[PDB]
């Protein structure tokens, strides 16, 4: 099934593709 | 934070978006 | 982190990415 | 497509909000 929950590395990775180039807090 | 807003509840791009920078 | 988006992990992008609004990949809400 | 931009290799925000309605 498709999680719509975002933890571990799918949080992660979701980090790396909204923030893109800006890099995050957690950088 | 961003696990609670995220992980444990559903969270969107835009809430996603204030932690980059 | 894997950086690719497929299966699942795809679907949950669009619907991050996208919002309520839909999109042209699969006809989800 | 979508799959060979963002599965097979890796995509940009710009590349997925491309399939948003």
């Amino acid at each position: 099934f498709v999680n719509q929950h975002l933890c571990g590395s799918h949080l992660v990775e979701a980090l790396y593709l909204v923030c893109g180039e800006r890099g995050a807090f957690y950088t | 934070g961003i696990v609670e807003q995220c992980c444990t509840s559903i969270c969107s791009l835009y809430q996603l978006e204030n932690y980059c920078n």
